């Protein structure tokens, strides 16, 4: 089958700047003159893939003038004239000449925007949860850049370790920030034993610490 | 029932492609035979052509072409009821009989105009060379530029040749009297 | 508009069978070829199967040859992948797509221009557990912008789809990717941000769907 080689894997850029993705097939995808069978797709994580470009350089209905296809035979290029916050996601090329339809590895497009502090919010476990004997405490960091951050849980000044998991969203399409949640898991036993719960968000030269008291 | 002379095809390189075959013993092609065909390309569909009679033993099929480019190649299958008689393939671009030129008009100067029957996006658009005949005895004029005209001072019909190998002459056009 | 809607995904056993489905509206189903694409978690796209608009020709990826079966009903405007004798690496999210117009002598292809929403197949020996949904509310001591949410804990398999006020509230929503807890279940949170002002007037519901257990949970949050 036709091997597609997509390049680069990683594409950091800056909003308003131009951007480029190459694609090299292991054979010619031209059938007749004007008819190369190479397609471009974007996938925003959580969403279904969507066509940008069909047959080398034809724009899909929905696709702005900013996105341009180019190339012939075995050499294809997708141009973005000025990048924007909603261009974030994963870019794929696909040959559609011979089965099996094959895909390039994929490009992660990532926006370099300016630094942002998270809004930090702490959440206690629901009364409803404590019946089932598990107490979950959730810290949330809202709309920050960059993805790098140190979250540390403290239980009455005691630095808990290896009883918490985290998750980050993809880069937001509107404001290019990230959001991160951190989840602490306790036995109901533990949650009664202690009072003051806090999560420390550490970024650069800043350490925000939101807290609550099981009492109030 | 047997195939005496295997299918042979000739396209006009745009819309029609005539395939003919002869048989051992007389056939009613219109009833007994069915020729299915499919452009050898991903996710295409086979289609059906109900033939007609060229004498007793001979059949003819006008296959519809969605235009033709050089790369095209079709798989031909001849059935009688549910019996396969013959398996084959053909490239239409490979045996060409050009379409006839069109509206032959007249106009110091004597200008003759005609229509190139193929549209701009077709290969034969700019690969046709024209022959012009000029009652009693005549005289020919080979036009070999892209413009479909002719000029001079002091029957009259036009035909067409194509820059190909297995090619022939077009039918003559409607004719005018100067 | 022109839509494709998928169904028939859940948890099946290694060695089991499953049948996928693709309802399609807004055109002549029969005129068009259709394609199945699959995406393993983390990994990229992978073409699975394709079929002409007549039913005439089928095309199968090697690693599924003989096992999976492509089929269509052009009166009911529906397309099926008949997954048989499943292995562990059949675990992926499955999409269908409008491929090439095939009625005509020459196919016309304008890309995979319409996509289905996806449906998940998990091939495992553990048992399917519907979700637990607890609210996420601040500890009150009486801020300009408030942060609400729902936590969705202890479910198997994936996926879960989260909504807010039956789709009516989109702004400020962040639904987090699911993590695997070491017990072998999935946890996920979903948070929103609202003005302090509209807290007394407006009401705030989150809509959790877990098709693999046929469970649907609604939590009004306070
Ligand atoms: C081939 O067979 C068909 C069908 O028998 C012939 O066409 C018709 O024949 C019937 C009698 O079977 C006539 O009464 C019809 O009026 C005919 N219809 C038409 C539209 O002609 C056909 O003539 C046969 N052809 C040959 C060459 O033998
Ligand atoms: C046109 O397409 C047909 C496909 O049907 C080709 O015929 C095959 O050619 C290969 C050559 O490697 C042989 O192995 C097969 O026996 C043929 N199969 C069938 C079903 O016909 C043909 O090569 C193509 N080319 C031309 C010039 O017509
Ligand atoms: C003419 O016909 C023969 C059929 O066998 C073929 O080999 C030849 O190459 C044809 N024409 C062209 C232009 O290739």
């Amino acid at each position: 089958d036709i091997v597609m080689t997509q390049s680069p894997l990683s594409l950091p850029v800056t909003p308003g700047e131009p951007a480029s993705i190459s694609c090299r097939s292991s054979q010619s995808l031209l059938y007749s003159i004007g008819y190369n069978y190479l397609d471009w797709y974007l996938q925003k994580s959580g969403q279904s893939p969507q066509l940008l470009i069909y047959l080398g350089s034809n724009r899909a209905s929905g696709v702005p003038d900013r996105f341009s296809g180019s190339g012939s035979g075995t050499d294809f290029t997708l141009k973005i004239s000025r990048v924007e916050a909603e261009d974030v996601g994963f870019y794929y090329c696909m040959q559609a000449l011979q089965t099996p339809y094959t895909f390039g590895q994929g490009t992660k497009l990532e926006i370099k925007r300016t630094v942002a502090a998270p809004s930090v919010f702490i959440f206690p476990p629901s009364d409803e949860q404590l019946k089932s004997g598990t107490a979950s405490v959730v810290c949330l960091l809202n709309n920050f850049y960059p993805r790098e951050a140190k979250v540390q849980w403290k239980v009455d000044n005691a630095l808990q370790s290896g009883n918490s998991q985290e998750s980050v969203t993809e880069q937001d399409s509107k404001d290019s920030t990230y959001s991160l949640s951190s989840t602490l898991t306790l036995s109901k036993a533990d949650y009664e034993k202690h009072k003051v719960y806090a999560c420390e968000v550490t970024q650069g030269t800043t350490s925000v610490t939101k807290s609550f008291n099981r009492g109030e | 029932m047997k195939v005496l002379q295997e299918p042979t095809c000739v396209s006009d390189y745009m819309s029609i492609s005539t395939c003919e075959w002869k048989m051992n013993g007389p056939t009613n092609c219109s009833t007994e035979l069915r020729l299915l065909y499919q452009l050898v390309f991903l996710l295409s569909e086979a289609h059906t052509c109900i033939p007609e009679n060229n004498g007793g033993a001979g059949c003819v099929c006008h296959l519809l072409m969605d235009d033709v480019v050089s790369a095209d190649n079709y798989t031909l299958d001849l059935w009688a009821g549910q019996q396969l008689l013959w398996k084959g393939s053909f490239k239409p671009s490979e045996h060409v009989k050009p379409r006839a030129p069109g509206n032959l008009t007249v106009h110091d100067t004597l200008l003759l105009t005609w229509s190139n029957p193929y549209p701009p996006d077709n290969y034969l658009y700019n690969h046709l060379t024209y022959a012009v005949n000029i009652p009693a005895d005549f005289r020919i004029y080979n036009v070999t530029y892209l413009e479909p005209s002719l000029r001079i001072a002091a029957r009259a019909r036009v035909r067409a040749w194509a820059q190909l190998y297995n090619t022939t002459w077009s039918e003559w056009s409607p004719s005018t009297k100067w | 508009e022109v839509q494709l809607v998928e169904s028939g995904g859940g948890l099946e056993q290694p060695g089991g069978s499953l049948r996928l489905s693709c309802a399609g509206s807004g055109f002549t189903f029969r005129d068009y070829a259709m394609t199945w694409v699959r995406q393993a978690p983390g990994k990229g796209l992978e073409w699975v199967s394709s079929i002409s608009g007549s039913g005439g020709n089928t095309y199968y990826a090697d690693s599924v040859k003989g096992r999976f079966t492509i089929s269509r009903d052009n009166s009911k405007n529906t397309l099926y992948l008949q997954m048989n004798s499943l292995r562990a690496e059949d675990t992926a999210v499955y999409y269908c797509a409008k491929d090439r117009l095939s009625i005509t002598i020459r196919p016309r292809y304008y890309g995979l221009d319409v996509w289905g929403q996806g449906t998940t197949v998990t091939v495992s020996s553990a048992s399917t557990k519907g979700p637990s949904v607890f609210p996420l509310a601040p500890c009150s001591r009486s801020e300009s912008t408030a942060a609400l949410g729902c936590l969705v804990k202890d479910y198997f398999p994936e996926p879960v789809t989260v909504s807010w006020n039956s789709g009516a509230l989109t702004s400020g929503v962040h639904t987090f990717p699911a993590v695997l807890q070491s017990s072998g279940l999935y946890s996920l949170s979903s948070v929103v941000t609202v003005p302090s002002s509209s807290l007394g007037t407006k009401t705030y519901t989150c809509n959790v769907d877990h098709k693999p257990s046929n469970t649907k949970v609604d939590k009004r949050v306070e």
